[PDB]
């Protein structure tokens, strides 16, 4: 009889668990199984953190699982993030993300054995770099909030611009929760650079649209480059018609992430059980003090996975265990509607037959981003000189 | 007079401004609060 | 009021000789009266931790949770942070898995540990490299999370101080692939500095030292320096580690555990009493486990302002804004029978080098004994100047010259040692010939007897 | 400095390599035999 191996997963509704259990049954059929037998074991998101931890230690850890999946809590608000859940497997050394968009998971300190197959917001900044390849930009302004996402996006944008190419001017920071931000628009307007790149949440982007709207800063020459959290919800009616936006392909109902997830994990099990020691996880969280010796090795096998003929496209991990060859879609607000003007497959940006409309009523992007003839002169205070 | 000569030899607009104090490169040597500093002078050209 | 302070102890150590503390009853001058409730735990698992914290919380209304173990698993400490997500209780780390640092934590959590951050360890390494006159250095860092602030801290520190440092290049090594394409050796073969820093982990340091054993960086003239998270436990001493590895770490020797618990209870009780003594208004105690939607509004962050500047017994035993101790008791150990032996104690800002000789190269062979030099404050030959109180250390080539005086208190003498800085022609010539012939010496003055003369007949 | 090398035992204590790593000159002379020159060039090929 083949060895009964269990796989842990953290999903939301029952339909996703049905797709998971079906994906395990298909994984036991399309793959040659001669000594192992995959088992489907998934739970649901609990509104209580302690009940969730006891649910993992008495449902997932008690069944001796190797790989554990995670999605997102089905809640309209945000107050209890599943990040502490990733700490559970941290006690036993791997968690794979599916809908995690925050860049906080990109670090390896609190997320040692944590890998995700979804491009976060920082990768979107890479797409922004591709924008610098379209119209050949130079001086840009990055306006982010004062948190971990702004620091991660700042270090990412600074890492991308490490050669002798284009540089940064001034990065503006603000506390998430302050409406009076007129000084940011005054100092940003006084600067010669006009390329404004906003990357915040909804309540902050609304304050940027209101404060920037009551000062007449949406005319010609001003460029607004945002992501996905600035053209959804209440921050859509305040955005100017013609702002460059983004849209992730297949945002809701990602069955391909579950199927391809069970495919990659199944490949890592059928391929991992073909070397030799391969220890077993302990039984539950009772009377277990030792850690797992097969941690960085399992993460290494999960990271070294290639699927050029996958459902989502080309599954490939990088040095941090994130998702490569992302698939986005450059959108544009036209007449209070989001009209598709471009798509991003992974390598280059492909535009359709729709012309890009600028918020300042312009239709053609000039060569120079900003030019004038005003030169500021400063000097010291000396009697014979000045 | 040099600013007028360079202003008439080149087609542009100028605006002379007087600077007050703080002309030493900002040598952050005094223990402030054990934090991280940043270049705010030295060259003196990029304030705003 | 009697506030409950539970002390969780994890390990096989008998708690009978640990819970017996006599620093109570008489030491209750504050209006609030705390009480110690120490518990044991023989199973290291998150289920038992959450079980004892929730059951102990619902059973006894505690206020300050003091956790302490003796393992080497920092992830468990992160689990303690999870407890804050359900309690926001100031957790203090004294020893064990809660001893390691963790950069970029939660701004709403109250996790405070006694682990030295990279900024303090970097300053200690720069002080050690500064006292021994090590200007040229080579920094070796890997892909460990926390190297940007390290290289920017070293560069930003040497680009402002008056000491003339010399940075060759900070290289980077990869561990995901073995050194088979001749790249790591090519990056390590261009290091000609008398001191080389290392910033990585343990299994990576074994490979870096394994390749460096064949490249040629673990011998005479070169000296590697690792922080605290690289060496780890001092009991496990492998073979690839060469002789002479100056590493900084925690003392965990003379500092007794009951003193750590007493300091923790003093900090929790003091910080919990400053708000009552100043604001004169304190909320209620902690609620049960899942009952957080009702007690989530009673929590106040003002106590955080009382968790930065804390004084006790005169010493500056405070913390910082990141959540770590301001002045950690650090120790410097050197690897020789291949055993980590202590050589100096870095306190406040000064470094003490007493249980070891001041000269770094041993004399077991090369030269033997030493030489003492005594002179007198002469006009153009020996200029003696008092040490500046702003730093307390002679600068440049000013030789630190001590002075042995005796305070003549009426009919009783003493023994004061006042250290000053000497400089002049004699210092110049003796330093030029001393650097050429390469020997250790000393320098001091005369306080009684001056120049030799005849007395009666001697 | 004119260094001296002893050929009687395999370099396992890291001493000959430490004597050869301190050679910062555009021209290096060698005075030995053949089987010793193969080992000196063998280690020097790894030193740089």
């Amino acid at each position: 009889d083949p060895k009964i191996v269990n796989i842990g997963a953290v999903l939301s509704t029952k339909k996703h668990e049905q797709i998971f259990r079906e994906a395990v049954n298909q994984a036991n059929f399309f793959h040659f199984t001669r000594k192992i037998q995959l088992n489907a074991t998934s739970v649901t998101h609990r509104p209580n953190a302690i009940q969730m931890a006891l649910s993992v230690c008495e449902d997932l850890i008690s069944s001796q699982v190797y790989a554990i999946l995670v999605s997102h809590p089905p809640a309209p608000t945000d107050h209890l993030t599943p990040t502490p859940i990733s700490y559970t497997a941290g006690f036993y050394r791997p968690v794979i993300g599916l809908t995690t968009r925050m860049s906080i998971y990109s670090d390896k300190s609190i997320h040692l054995s944590f890998l995700r197959t979804v491009p976060p917001y920082s990768h979107q900044a890479l797409v922004w770099f591709e924008m610098m390849r379209l119209f050949n930009w130079n001086h840009v302004i990055l306006i982010v909030s004062d948190d971990h996402e702004g620091r991660a996006a700042q270090k990412k944008l600074e890492t991308l611009l490490e050669e002798k190419e284009s540089k940064a001017d001034k990065v503006l920071q603000f506390e998430p929760g302050t409406k009076n931000l007129t000084a940011l628009l005054l100092e940003a307007k006084e600067l010669e650079a006009r390329v404004i790149i906003l990357s915040a949440s909804e309540d902050d982007a609304t304050a940027v649209y209101k404060s920037a709207a009551m000062l007449d800063m949406t005319g010609a020459g001003y460029v607004w480059l945002v992501g996905e959290r600035e053209i959804s919800g209440s921050a859509l009616r305040y955005a100017p018609d013609g702002i460059i936006g983004l849209q992730l392909i297949n945002g809701k109902n990602e069955s391909a992430h579950i199927s391809d997830a069970v495919a990659v994990v199944a490949q890592a099990i059928h391929e991992l059980f073909e070397m030799e020691q391969i220890t077993d996880p302990p039984r539950g969280c009772v009377g277990n003090t030792n850690i797992w010796k097969t941690g960085p090795l399992f993460k290494r096998v999960l990271m070294s996975s290639k699927y050029p003929d996958g459902v989502t496209g080309r599954i490939e991990f990088n040095e941090d265990g994130d998702r490569k060859f992302a698939q986005y879609s450059i959108m544009n607000l036209q007449n209070r509607k989001l009209v598709q003007v471009g798509i991003f497959d992974g390598s280059y940006i492909i535009q359709n037959d729709r012309k890009i409309i600028w918020p300042g009523g312009e239709t053609e992007r000039p060569q120079g981003y900003q030019m004038s003839t005003r030169l500021k002169i400063v000097t010291i205070h000396q009697e014979p000189f000045v | 007079d040099l600013l007028i000569k360079l202003a008439r030899e080149m087609d542009f607009t100028y605006e002379v401004h007087l600077v007050a104090d703080g002309k030493f490169g900002t040598q952050e040597r005094v223990n402030n609060s054990n934090a991280a500093a940043w270049n705010g002078m030295m060259g003196e050209l990029l304030s705003g | 009021p009697n506030m409950d302070i539970a002390v969780i102890l994890v390990g096989t150590t008998e708690e009978v000789a640990i819970k017996d503390v006599h620093e109570k009853d008489d030491f209750h001058h504050l209006p609030v009266t705390p009480r110690v409730e120490l518990v044991t735990m023989q199973e290291s698992d998150p289920k038992s931790i959450i079980t004892r914290i929730c059951d102990l919380m619902s059973d006894k209304k505690v206020q300050g949770v003091v956790f302490g173990d003796d393992t080497d698993q920092e992830a468990i400490a992160q689990i303690l942070d999870f407890i804050s997500v359900q309690t926001l209780t100031p957790i203090l780390g004294i020893h064990g898995g809660s001893s390691m640092i963790m950069a970029d934590k939660e701004e709403a959590s109250m996790f405070f540990q006694f682990g030295p951050s990279i900024e303090q360890q970097a300053s200690v390494m720069l002080n050690i490299m500064e006292e021994y006159d090590w200007y040229i250095f080579s920094i070796v860092t890997t892909y460990f999370p926390g190297y940007q602030d390290f290289e920017n801290k070293v560069r930003s520190t040497i680009e402002n101080s008056f000491v003339g440092w010399e940075l060759e290049e900070v290289i980077h090594l990869d561990m995901s692939l073995d050194d088979i394409d001749s790249k790591i050796q090519n990056q390590l073969k261009k290091l000609q500095s008398p001191v080389i820093l290392l910033y990585c982990t343990k299994e990576e340091a074994t490979y870096i030292f394994e390749v460096a054993h064949s490249v040629g960086l673990t011998g005479y003239g070169f000296t590697w320096i690792v922080p605290s998270l690289v060496a780890g436990d001092t009991d496990t001493v492998p073979d690839e580690f060469p002789t002479g590895l100056i590493s900084v770490s925690y003392d965990e020797w003379d500092y007794d555990l009951p003193a750590r618990v007493r300091d923790g209870i003093a900090i929790i009780t003091t910080a919990a009493s400053t708000m009552l003594s100043e604001h004169n208004s304190i909320p209620q105690s902690k609620s049960s486990c899942n009952n957080i939607q009702e007690s989530r509004v009673y929590e106040a962050h003002m106590l955080k302002r009382y968790l930065i500047n804390v004084t006790f017994e005169g010493r500056d035993l405070s913390f910082s804004e990141d959540g770590y101790q301001m002045h950690p008791k650090l120790v410097i150990i050197l690897l020789n029978e291949r055993k980590w032996e202590r050589v100096g104690k870095y306190k406040d800002r000064s470094l003490k080098m007493w249980p070891v000789f001041d000269l770094y190269p041993n004399s077991e062979e090369h030269k033997d004994e030493h030489l003492s030099i005594v002179t007198l404050e002469e006009a153009p030959f020996v200029i003696v100047e008092d040490v500046d109180p702003l730093s307390g250390t002679c600068m440049r080539n000013t030789v630190p010259c001590r002075k042995q005086i005796r305070p003549e208190n009426r009919t009783e003498e003493g023994g004061n040692y006042i250290k000053r800085c000497c400089k002049g022609f004699c210092i110049d010539i003796l330093k030029k010939i001393a650097k050429t012939v390469k020997f250790t010496y000393d320098l001091y003055l005369v306080t009684n007897g001056k120049h030799g003369k005849k007395i009666n007949g001697v």
